[PDB]
């Protein structure tokens, strides 16, 4: 119908928001490293891509 | 299990509420992101900095405003390049130019010729590292045109006793003649004058082969003594050697001060000692060698 | 309308649970980031006592006695005041004046051009417990030291590097050179050696005919995200090699080889990933390839003696 043009694009979306997401928490995790030689010292982290690829193939699996 | 058709517009509107929400908590994030950057992109604030302020020896600088010891830049006159070295000043004015170290054995001074020549070790603000500034800057330094120098021979026991011996007109030659130490006479010091030889008792000559003033230094690889053998290989290490010595400054650190010829496979008494202050089984726990100008020796 | 508003009320809860999840992840984020804010309050710092041996450079210093590799202090000429650099006096021979190092991303590579004009990083730092620093840290020496160390005399290039599995090969090269400013700081290298992969001077392997040309760095220029000096020449805005927090490299039409790109932990990356979806990253293509970031790698000079 029309309803359903509504949520063709919150798929897109909510995919757009998921790499812009996925890149967010690689750049954050750089930066963060990269004080290490600057300021006292560097939070102590390790990221959970997987958890972030999952998410991408479940919307892939219901955009279809 | 799947509510009313009717219920879609709202929750449709709701999804797209948390999608801008985020959406904009996103933007807010990525500023953060941006300032968090922006403190991290100076390095590491180094501990030991070297002062700007420079001139021919660490009198000169002194004599400009320097007002605390640490490393500095000095260029004598007639030296091709500048280099670091640590000035001592003190409540007074003056300004030591300290060329020798010691006070951990942190630092092997069994070295060749050419390191004894450029320098080895580290130089430090706290003054509280050994090294060897190189015979070669030594010269530059005490051999300005005109400037008479002397040098002070400091020294420390395991126990918080420190002495000292004076000579004016200290002076080190060029390679061309071998670092030739010499210098006009002693100008005092509870130390005793090590330099001027000492009778051990060993043989009738002993002053004659433990003088040191007039000597040429020495190292394993360039011997230089006035000894049918190898003063500086026996002891391991540079020195102004004769036949071998009566104060030795550079000689193996040895820890908590006594030892002996159970020391050695041919029992040398190559330790830090300076005869006319303590005995030669005797190592000392400090050393400390520094000049300056004689024109200020009070 | 049988099954179909069965799909979308599986939607009305799989979007909304990844909205949520999302949601909820930018929190952990932003909470993250505000330790580390918290964290740069005060900074890093080191005790690198100097050495006494110094001279023009790695070399002259080794033939001097320096046979520690640690931070030493160095004057390439008497018109510049004397600076720190890392010595490894091992390493074949010894005699290396470290110009480029990068082991832990520790430091922010993707700088601007005065940055990497004047160099930036951390040269050394402390070693167990002691008074010298004899550790190298994450830094480039800065163009201008390296153009007028390379123009000295004849001087050699080593490169090392190391995946995150242990693996390691070097590309050497028996000439390098680099301009000044005023040139763009034009890099020049030849008669090559290693295991690397000349990447330097012949582009990456897996390329054919131009594709692979375009990928050659040697008689490139030098440019920064806000310095193009590249070989894409057009008024596209968006072709640029080096994009923001992209490193500064002698980049062409784009790369082989990026030494000075982002330090993505692991290893392989993705698309995804990239901030801006371009292969920017310790990247050296004719060894593991394109999108794949070394753990360590280095570059290091010396005056070459036929
Ligand atoms: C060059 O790259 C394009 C894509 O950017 C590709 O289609 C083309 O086949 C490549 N040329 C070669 C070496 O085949
Ligand atoms: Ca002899
Ligand atoms: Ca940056
Ligand atoms: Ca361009």
């Amino acid at each position: 119908i029309e309803k359903v043009q509504h949520i063709q694009l919150l798929q897109k979306n909510v995919r757009a928001q998921l790499v812009d997401m996925k890149r967010l928490e690689v750049d954050i995790d750089i930066k963060i490293r990269s004080c290490r030689g600057s300021c006292s010292r560097a939070l102590a982290r390790e990221v959970d891509l997987k958890d972030y690829e999952d998410q991408q193939k479940q919307l892939e699996q219901v955009i279809a | 299990y799947e509510a009313s058709i009717l219920t879609h517009d709202s929750s449709i509107r709701y999804l797209q509420e948390i999608y801008n929400s985020n959406n904009q908590k996103i933007v807010n994030l990525k500023e953060k992101v941006a300032q968090l950057a922006a403190q991290c992109q100076e390095p590491c604030k180094d501990t030991v900095q070297i002062h700007d302020i420079t001139g021919k020896d660490c009198q000169d600088i002194a004599n400009k405003g320097a007002k605390q010891s640490g490393l500095y830049f000095i260029k004598p006159l007639k030296a091709n390049q500048q280099f670091l070295v640590y000035c001592e000043i003190d409540g007074s004015g003056n300004g030591w130019t300290v060329f020798q170290k010691r006070l951990d054995g942190s630092v092997d001074f069994k070295k060749n010729w050419i390191q004894y020549k450029e320098g080895f070790g580290h130089l430090s603000p706290t003054g509280t590292t050994e090294f060897w500034l190189g015979n070669e800057k030594i010269h530059l330094i005490s051999t300005q045109s005109a400037i008479p120098y002397a040098l002070r021979v400091e020294l420390e026991d395991w126990n918080g006793r420190t002495s000292t011996a004076d000579y004016a007109m200290f002076k080190v030659g060029p390679e061309a003649d071998k670092y030739r130490l010499t210098y006009a006479y002693f100008a005092g010091g509870d130390a005793g004058d090590a330099f001027d030889g000492f009778d051990f008792g060993d043989d009738p000559s002993d002053k004659f082969f433990t003088s040191h003033n007039g000597m040429q230094f020495s190292t394993w690889d360039n011997d230089n003594d006035k000894f049918e053998g190898n003063c500086a290989e026996q002891d391991g290490s540079g020195w102004w050697m004769n036949k071998c010595h009566a104060g030795h400054l550079n000689g193996v650190y040895y820890q908590g001060g006594t030892y002996s010829k159970a020391s050695t496979p041919n029992g040398y008494d190559n330790g830090i000692i300076w005869a006319t202050w303590k005995t030669r089984w005797y190592s000392m726990k400090k050393t400390t060698m520094k000049i300056i100008p004689f024109n200020r020796l009070t | 309308d049988e099954t179909v508003n069965s799909n979308i009320p599986t939607n009305l809860r799989v979007l909304r649970s990844i909205l949520e999840n999302l949601r909820s992840k930018i929190q952990k984020l932003e909470s993250d980031v505000s330790a580390q804010m918290e964290y740069c309050r005060t900074p890093c710092t080191v005790s690198c006592n100097i050495p006494v041996v110094s001279g023009k450079e790695c070399e002259e210093i080794i033939r001097k006695g320096g046979e520690t590799s640690e931070m030493y202090l160095i004057q390439p000429d008497s018109s510049v005041k004397p600076y720190r650099v890392y010595c490894d006096m091992n390493t074949e021979n010894g005699g290396w004046t470290v110009i480029q190092n990068r082991q832990d991303g520790s430091v922010d590579f993707g700088r601007k051009w005065d940055p990497y004009k004047q160099g930036f990083g951390n040269v050394a730092t402390n070693t167990d417990g002691k008074n010298y620093c004899g550790l190298p840290g994450e830094y480039w020496l800065g163009n201008d030291k390296i153009s007028q160390l390379t123009r000295m005399g004849p001087t050699e290039l080593l490169i090392e590097m190391e995946d995150w599995k242990g693996d390691k090969v070097k590309a050497h090269y028996g000439g390098f050179t680099v301009q000044n400013e005023a040139n763009k700081y034009q890099i020049s290298v030849n008669k090559y050696r290693g295991t690397a992969g000349n990447a330097l001077m012949d582009g990456a392997s897996q390329l054919m005919g131009e594709n692979r040309t375009m990928t050659i760095h040697n008689g490139m220029f030098f440019s920064t995200y806000d310095r193009d000096n590249d070989g894409w020449l057009t008024s596209d805005p968006r072709k640029q090699c080096s994009k923001e927090d992209g490193g500064g490299w002698w980049y062409n039409r784009c790369h082989a080889a990026n030494p000075n790109g982002r330090y993505y932990w692991g290893g392989q990356y993705t698309w995804d990933m990239a901030k801006h979806g371009t292969d920017d990253g310790v990247v050296w293509m004719n060894w593991k390839g394109s999108w794949y970031s070394m753990r360590k790698m280095s570059m290091k000079i010396r005056p070459f003696f036929p």
